[PDB]
């Protein structure tokens, strides 16, 4: 199986710069996507971005041009980079991972959570 | 004779079955199923993914420290029908109501050790090379009440489906017929004067708003917007094949039947109804609907 650790999450102002890391480790050569949800109490699930195989990325309308998601090979990471932090942005992130060549992620994390005062 | 969860052994590795199998009916008995919290969907979802990584096993070589892309002789034929079977001391139970709703009691209920053929495929919106329901179409759902909780959609006639490679293509009569079929059943279930609205996938990411397949070894993603776009020649769905590539390791034709779908409704006096769906707990769950493992 797979397991995946998020963490980067926490408190900071309106305007700053978080980095959310998804470690991966286990039987992870069968991952072709992986990807970031964010949820906060009372609301449904987001696909904030996703990262594919070969590099292609995508985003919501909501976070294209603030957030950046990348890979670390050295480091099994996936990193996801969350510039002009606004209060909407506030819920808990988990990173996830397909292992299925088609359909929705098969793998989840314990989720992070992300807060932003203004 | 109590629910239980156990490990069904598989039969086409696989073991051999049915030079002759036996289905029995259980006189006077109604059992209640609930294909929502039935755990052979879990065992056999499991069983997909490792199938996939296995076939996905030959393609890779450690070398040193690190594994790497390597040969992989493309066509892999995945789809071949697999029969779950009870182990000793266990049986399955099978629904014969053919209008079966999935969470209810089944008054002609038989008992078997082993399912039918089901064939596992990949796809995405569109059920394909699945089994029908005979008469009526069949919609399930754990809660219609509760939208964003997957509706199965199970046909009675299926729906050809001829790819080329790359575009795919359907009749629009035996579409439109469909669609109306599934119109009339929402309306059973949402109110009679309420309009069936059709549209397309409210994502955002490419790769879960359109029909995703394997067509002869390559995978397809078609635009499937043709197909929800009405108020209650011939379709030709542009497609592209992506390349699927493993990202942790160091560096044509296809027809088939289409017989179910899997919808989900928004959330006035009208019904939004998109594709959606994406797991394939759901897609598995669309074919052991109308079975069960009990202890005896
Ligand atoms: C099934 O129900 C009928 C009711 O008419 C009963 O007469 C019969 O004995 C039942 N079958 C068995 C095997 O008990
Ligand atoms: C129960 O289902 C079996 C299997 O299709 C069928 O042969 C039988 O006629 C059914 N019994 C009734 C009473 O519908
Ligand atoms: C399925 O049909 C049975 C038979 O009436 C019913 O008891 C059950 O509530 C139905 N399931 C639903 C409505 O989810
Ligand atoms: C399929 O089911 C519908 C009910 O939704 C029915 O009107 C139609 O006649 C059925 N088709 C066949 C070929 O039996
Ligand atoms: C279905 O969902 C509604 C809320 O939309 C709730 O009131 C009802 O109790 C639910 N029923 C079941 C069986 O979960
Ligand atoms: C697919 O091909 C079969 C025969 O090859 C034909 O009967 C069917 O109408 C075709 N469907 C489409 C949409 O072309
Ligand atoms: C197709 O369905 C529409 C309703 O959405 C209907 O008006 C039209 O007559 C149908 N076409 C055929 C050929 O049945
Ligand atoms: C499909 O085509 C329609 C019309 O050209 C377009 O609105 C829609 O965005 C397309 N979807 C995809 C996934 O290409
Ligand atoms: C459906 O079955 C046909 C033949 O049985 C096969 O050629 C086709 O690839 C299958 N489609 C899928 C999506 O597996």
């Amino acid at each position: 199986a797979v397991q995946l650790v998020d963490s980067g999450g926490g408190l900071v102002q309106a305007g700053g710069s978080l980095r959310l890391s998804c470690v991966v480790s286990g039987s992870i050569f069968s991952i072709n996507a992986m990807g970031w949800y964010r949820q906060a109490p009372g609301k449904q699930r987001d696909l904030v971005a996703r990262i594919s195989g070969d590099s292609s990325t995508y985003y919501i309308d909501s976070v294209k041009g603030r957030f950046t998601i990348s890979r670390d090979n050295a480091a099994n990471t996936v990193y996801l980079q969350m510039n002009s932090l606004k209060p909407e942005d506030t819920a808990v992130y988990y990173c996830a991972a397909r292992r299925l060549p088609i359909g929705d992620y098969t793998d989840w994390g314990q989720g992070t959570q992300v807060t932003v005062s203004s | 004779w109590k629910e239980a969860t156990t490990t069904l052994f598989c039969a086409s590795a696989c073991v051999p079955t049915d030079p002759n199998p036996q289905e029995v009916v259980l006189v006077n008995v109604t059992e209640n199923f609930n294909m929502w919290k039935n755990d052979m969907v879990e065992q056999m979802h499991e069983d997909i993914i490792s199938l996939w990584d296995q076939s996905l096993k030959p393609c890779v070589k450690l070398t040193g420290g690190s594994v790497i892309t390597q040969a992989c002789p493309k066509v892999s034929f995945e789809p071949i029908p697999i029969h779950y079977c009870a182990p000793a001391g266990f049986a399955i139970l099978k629904c014969n109501n053919k209008t079966f709703n999935g969470t209810g009691p089944c008054t002609n209920v038989s008992t078997v050790q082993c399912t039918h053929g089901i064939r596992p495929v990949v796809s995405t919106q569109l059920l394909l090379n699945g089994s029908l329901a005979e008469e009526e179409v069949v919609i399930r759902s754990v809660n219609f009440t509760d939208n964003a909780k997957t509706i199965i959609v199970q046909l009675n006639t299926s729906v050809e489906i001829n790819c080329t490679r790359a575009h795919c293509n359907i009749s629009r009569a035996k579409w439109n017929n469909t669609l109306k079929q599934i119109a009339s059943k929402l309306r059973e279930q949402f109110g009679n004067n309420k309009t069936i609205i059709f549209k397309q996938s409210s994502g955002g990411d490419p790769e879960i708003v359109t029909h995703s397949f394997n067509c002869g070894g390559e995978f397809f993603y078609c635009n499937s917007t043709q197909l929800f776009n009405s108020t209650w020649d011939t379709i030709t769905l542009p497609c592209r094949i992506k390349q699927i590539i493993n990202m942790w390791q160091k560096v044509i034709r296809c027809s088939s039947n289409i017989t179910g779908l899997l919808l989900t409704r928004d959330g006035n006096e009208s019904e939004i109804f998109r594709p959606g769906g994406g797991d394939m707990r759901d897609n598995w769950r669309s074919e052991l609907y109308k079975y069960k493992v009990v202890k005896i």
